[PDB]
C-alpha cells in the first residue's frame, strides 16, 4: 500500500492522454495455493532476481499494442486483513479486535479509457506478463466486461464502519484511564445521535458483532444509479404524502479525531479514507470463490468516485446496437442493411474498421499465440527431422573419420550407436505422436526462433528494436556463442532426460581438410548450479547426441562416429509458412522508441 | 437384498505433500510417490 501510494504520484502529474486512467485494484491471493511455488520468494528473499509485471492489450484485426507498463507490487502474510483494516499499533500491539483466519492481497494497475465517447464491450484481453517459471504459470485472461461492471457498493459499506466504531468505543471504554472527560464526552456525543435510541433503547449493544463477511460481499451491486435514485425520491414523495394525508385527516468528531491522534499517536494510510464513503466493485468467478474487491477514490472524479454528482455510467453504447440487432432479427451485424451498417459507423467511429474487411483473420480468437506457437514448433520440429534424414541417407563415406578421444577398451560399444541410425531416426519419428506435447511449448527454442524473424518485417511503420529491459538478451545479435544441447539415449526407445540445457563450447582446429571438432569450457564466476553432463567424457558407457544451430538456422551434427551433416532449413519454414501467420505476433511482440 | 446390487469397485490414485514448517523452495519440488487403493479388499488370513 505504500509503494503504490509513492508511485500515484506519476498518474496525479498526468494532464493530458485521459485514454489510460489508473485506479487502484485488489486481487485476492486465493489463487496462489495452485501456484505451487514459495512464497518465501515472491516478495523479499535473494535480491536480484528484480520480479517485474507486465500489462498489455490485445487488440483483433485493428493492429497496433499498448507499448507495456511499468508497474510493480509486493504481497503481504499473516492476515493481510488485519493490518490493512486495522490501524497499525505495532508498539502497541495487543489482543485488539477479533477476526477468523484472513488472507494477502496484492495491488494491480490496469488503465482505463474514459472520454465523451465512453462505449463498452466484450472484445479486448488484458495480458499479464509474470517472470516466473513458464511452465505452468497459472494466468488468468479476463475480457473488458468484468474490468467494468457498472455497479458499486456505498450502502453496504456504512454498517462496516459502525462494528469497527462500537469496537474502538467499547475497548476504549473497558480500561479506566484517562480521565471523566472523556467518558462524558462519549456519552454526550453517544446520547446526541438519538434520543429515544440510546434513553429508551441501548448505549452500544454488543449483542453479536463478530467481523464477518456476510451481507457484504453478496447483494449492492446495482443500488445507487440513477433510475434507482429517482424510484427511492418517488417512493419517499409517496411516503410524505401518505403521512400528511394522514396527519391531515384521522377518522461534530472533531473531539474525537483529537482523542485519537492523542492516544493512538500514528497514522495509516487506510485511516484518511475511512471518514468518507467507499466503494466496492466486487467481481467474482467459479475458477476460485474469491471477490475482486477494487476500492476508489471518493475525494477525486474518478472512476465510482461520487463527489460532485452523477459519476461515470458507461451508456449510450448499448440501446442503439440492440434497436440495430432487433430491427431486422438478426443477431449478426454482417448481414444488415445498409442504413444500419452507416448508423453503426456513424455512431461508432471505432466500428468502421471491421466493415471494411481489414487486416483479414480467421474468427476472432485473440488467445491465438498458444496454438500458433504450437504448430510452429511442430512445422519446425518436422523440418529439422526431414533434413537430419535426409542427409542420413546422402551421407557419404563410413563409421569414423577423424580421431575422436576414444578408450581402446571402449571402443567396442561405439560403433553399436552409429550402427543404429535407422533405429534412433525411426524412433524419432514415431515420438512425435507418442510424446507429451506440454514439455517442449515454453522451451528456449520457440523464444530463439521467435527472436529470429524479429530482423525480417520490423514492423509495417519501421522501428529500431531496442527493448528496455527484460527481453531476449541470449539472442541480441548472434546465437553462434550461446548453444542449445539435448541429451538423448540410444537404443530402441529416446525420452527426455535432462531438463534445461547447458551451452557447450566448440571450436575447429586443420582450418581445412579433414576438420576436427573439440570442445571446451569457460570458467563461469556467476552461477554454481551447473549440470556435470556437459562436462562427462566421450566414454565412460558412449556419450548422448547434440545437435547445434547458428543464428541462420543451420544445423551441424555433432553425433559421434565420425559422421558430421550440415544442413538449412531456414527456406523450408517460409515455404511451408506463408508470411500471413505472422500478424498476431508481429501485433504482440513489438517495440519502438 | 438382490434387488438392489452395485457393479464394480473402482480404483483412485491420491498423492501427498509434506508439511509447510519449512520456508524452503527445495520442499515444494519435491514429491514422494505414495498411494492407497480405493475400496480395495484386502484379507487377513489365507487358505492352503
Amino acid at each position: 500500500m505504500e509503494a503504490h501510494l509513492a508511485n500515484e504520484t506519476k498518474h496525479a502529474l498526468w494532464h493530458n492522454d485521459h485514454t489510460k486512467g489508473l485506479l487502484h485494484v485488489v486481487i485476492p491471493n486465493a489463487g496462489l495455493i495452485a501456484a505451487g511455488i514459495d512464497p518465501a520468494l515472491l516478495i523479499l528473499k535473494k535480491p536480484g532476481q528484480r520480479f517485474k509485471v507486465e500489462v498489455q492489450t490485445r487488440y483483433h484485426a485493428t493492429g497496433q499494442c499498448e507499448p507495456w507498463c511499468q508497474v510493480f507490487a509486493a504481497y503481504i502474510p499473516d492476515n493481510a486483513l488485519t493490518n490493512l483494516l486495522i490501524p497499525k499499533t505495532e508498539p502497541f500491539v495487543s489482543h485488539v479486535f477479533s477476526a477468523t483466519h484472513n488472507s494477502g492481497g496484492l495491488i494491480l494497475s490496469l488503465p482505463v479509457y474514459l472520454s465523451p465517447g465512453l462505449f463498452f464491450d466484450a472484445f479486448n484481453v488484458v495480458a499479464i506478463r509474470i517472470n516466473t517459471g513458464n511452465r505452468k504459470h497459472r494466468d488468468i485472461c479476463i475480457m473488458y466486461a468484468e474490468l467494468i461492471p457498472n455497479g458499486t457498493r456505498y450502502f453496504a459499506d456504512g454498517q462496516r464502519v459502525l462494528l469497527l466504531c462500537k469496537q474502538l468505543i467499547a475497548y476504549i471504554r473497558c480500561t479506566p484511564r484517562l480521565a471523566s472527560s472523556i467518558k462524558i464526552y462519549a456519552e454526550h456525543m453517544v446520547a446526541a445521535m438519538g434520543e429515544s435510541h440510546t434513553s429508551n433503547g441501548d448505549n452500544i449493544g454488543p449483542v453479536s458483532s463478530i467481523i464477518d463477511l456476510d451481507r457484504q460481499l453478496t447483494s449492492g451491486g446495482i443500488d445507487d444509479s440513477p433510475a434507482e435514485t429517482r424510484i427511492q425520491e418517488n417512493n419517499r414523495d409517496v411516503l410524505e404524502l401518505i403521512k400528511r394525508a394522514v396527519n391531515i385527516v384521522n377518522s461534530l468528531m472533531e473531539w474525537f479525531d483529537i482523542c485519537y491522534a492523542q492516544l493512538v499517536s500514528g497514522d495509516t494510510p487506510a485511516d484518511f479514507w475511512k471518514r468518507r464513503p467507499l466503494s466496492i466493485v466486487p467481481r467474482h468467478y467459479a475458477e476460485s470463490p474469491s471477490p475482486l474487491i477494487v476500492v476508489s477514490y471518493n475525494g477525486s472524479s474518478a472512476w465510482g468516485g461520487r463527489i460532485t454528482g452523477s459519476p461515470i455510467l458507461y451508456h449510450s453504447a448499448q440501446a442503439i446496437i440492440d434497436a440495430a440487432c432487433i430491427n431486422a432479427r438478426v443477431d449478426n451485424p454482417q448481414s444488415l442493411h445498409v442504413t444500419a451498417r452507416q448508423e453503426l459507423v456513424a455512431r461508432l467511429p471505432f466500428l468502421a474498421n471491421v466493415l471494411n474487411n481489414q487486416t483479414p483473420l480467421p474468427a476472432f480468437k485473440p488467445g491465438a499465440e498458444m496454438f500458433l506457437n504450437q504448430v510452429f514448433k511442430q512445422a519446425c520440429v518436422t523440418s529439422l527431422t526431414q533434413g537430419l534424414i535426409t542427409e542420413l541417407q546422402t551421407n557419404p563415406t563410413l563409421q569414423q573419420l577423424m580421431e575422436y578421444d576414444i578408450a581402446d577398451s571402449s571402443q567396442t560399444v561405439i560403433d553399436e550407436i552409429v550402427a543404429r541410425t535407422p533405429d534412433l531416426i525411426q524412433t524419432i519419428v514415431s515420438v512425435l505422436t507418442e510424446m507429451s506435447m506440454d514439455a517442449f511449448y515454453n522451451s528456449s527454442l520457440m523464444y530463439a526462433v521467435l527472436a529470429y524473424l524479429s530482423s525480417v518485417y520490423t514492423r509495417p511503420q519501421g522501428g529500431g528494436y531496442i527493448p528496455y529491459l527484460h527481453a531476449s538478451f541470449p539472442c541480441w545479435l548472434g546465437n553462434r556463442s550461446i548453444y542449445l544441447f539435448d541429451y538423448y539415449n540410444s537404443g530402441g526407445e529416446i525420452l527426455k532426460l535432462s531438463k534445461v540445457p547447458v551451452p557447450v563450447a566448440l571450436e575447429k582446429v586443420g582450418i581445412g581438410n579433414s576438420t576436427q571438432l573439440r570442445g571446451k569450457f569457460i570458467r563461469s564466476a556467476d552461477i554454481v548450479d551447473i549440470g556435470i553432463c556437459s562436462k562427462y567424457l566421450p566414454g565412460q558407457c558412449y556419450a548422448y547426441i547434440c545437435l547445434g544451430f547458428n543464428q541462420q538456422l543451420q544445423s551441424i551434427l555433432v553425433l559421434p562416429g565420425g559422421f558430421a551433416a550440415c544442413f538449412c532449413i531456414t527456406d523450408t519454414l517460409q515455404a511451408a509458412l506463408p508470411a500471413s501467420l505472422i500478424g498476431p505476433i508481429l501485433d504482440r511482440f513489438c517495440f519502438s522508441i | 437384498l438382490m434387488g438392489d446390487m452395485a457393479e464394480r469397485t473402482t480404483a483412485i490414485l491420491v498423492s501427498s505433500a509434506p508439511d509447510a514448517g519449512a520456508a524452503t523452495a527445495t520442499t515444494r519440488n519435491m514429491r514422494i510417490y505414495d498411494g492407497a487403493l480405493y475400496h480395495g479388499l484386502i484379507m487377513m488370513a489365507y487358505q492352503a
